[PDB]
């Protein structure tokens, strides 16, 4: 009951959610839902990525810049 | 014109011999089946040439980055061998040295 | 894990120092040049710097919560 | 009056485990978790 009005994705169960929507898309023969879960995967991943770019935005950025001007 | 734009895809890519014309096409192909259809959808072609050197495909939104190796083991005179004269008329376009072989 | 407050050796304090560091190799120093504009004429200190990985920014990316 | 207040794990809320109960997180399922800090003076000389 937690669970149907909570969102999914909030907030460290997105890996996981990664995984399990991979393993349903992949567990299905059908064409709808390989593509309702690529669709679904695809969102999360933007989501996830603009998430973890926004935390290392600062004081991480900066030093994979001057990594890769040192390499 | 007579430069060498030979090509070397795999399996996964492989490209229609003939322009794609809606009276040679048909459905038959339907994550299993999402590599299924990608053989005969993004499968015309325009191989972009950059400034570093290198080329790469363009067959769609994506992407492919192919380098032409230049393997001197297979030294093919490549023809356009069409049958209209006596046996399959080659006409002497160029030999295919290079084979560029193109990934994700 | 953290850039140290004090040289070991001397005492002179380098602990506000690895983000200034960090600053002047973005731009195009030499990784001397930064050392030395930053005021660190020992060796003892410059290895500091030098030799200092900053791994608590691997350690941040293991988040508590989000 | 306190009931043994213990961190989730992937979830980090707040459950509260009684003796006699099973260890799950009150949302989303979860059979690792952990215990808060203490309440005890933690003082540290520093040296
Ligand atoms: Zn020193
Ligand atoms: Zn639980």
């Amino acid at each position: 009951e937690k669970e149907r009005f909570r969102k999914a994705p909030p907030n460290y169960a997105m890996k996981k959610t990664q995984l399990l929507k991979e393993k349903a898309m992949a567990e299905d023969l059908g064409d709808q839902d390989k593509a309702k879960q690529i669709q679904d995967q695809l969102n999360e991943l933007e989501e996830r990525a603009e998430a973890l770019d926004r935390q290392r935005t600062k004081n991480i950025s900066a030093i994979s810049y001057i990594n890769q001007r040192n390499r | 014109g007579n430069d060498l734009y030979f090509v070397k895809l795999p399996n996964f890519l492989s490209v229609e011999p003939r322009p794609f014309d809606p009276q040679y096409y048909e459905d038959e192909f339907e994550e299993e089946g999402r590599t299924r259809l990608k053989l005969k959808v993004e499968n015309n072609a325009r191989i972009v040439k950059w400034s570093d050197g290198s080329m790469s495909l363009h067959l769609g939104n994506e992407v492919f980055d192919v380098y032409k190796a230049p393997l001197q083991g297979d030294h093919n005179h490549l023809f356009i061998r069409q049958g209209t004269g006596l046996q399959g008329q080659a006409v002497f376009k160029t030999k295919l040295t290079f084979r560029p072989h193109s990934t994700d | 894990m953290i850039i140290p407050v004090r040289c070991f050796t001397c005492g002179k304090i380098v602990g506000n120092k690895w983000e200034a560091y960090l600053g002047l190799l973005q731009a195009e120093y030499t990784e001397g040049d930064a050392l030395d504009a930053l005021g660190l004429k020992r060796y003892c200190c410059r290895r500091m710097l030098l030799a200092h990985v900053d791994l608590i920014e691997k350690l941040l990316n293991y988040a508590p919560l989000e | 009056q306190q009931p043994m207040i213990y961190i989730c794990g992937e979830c980090h809320t707040e459950n509260e485990i009684k003796s006699r109960d099973p260890i799950r997180c009150r949302e989303c399922g979860y059979r690792i978790m952990y215990k808060k800090r203490t309440k005890r003076l933690v003082v540290f000389d520093a040296r």
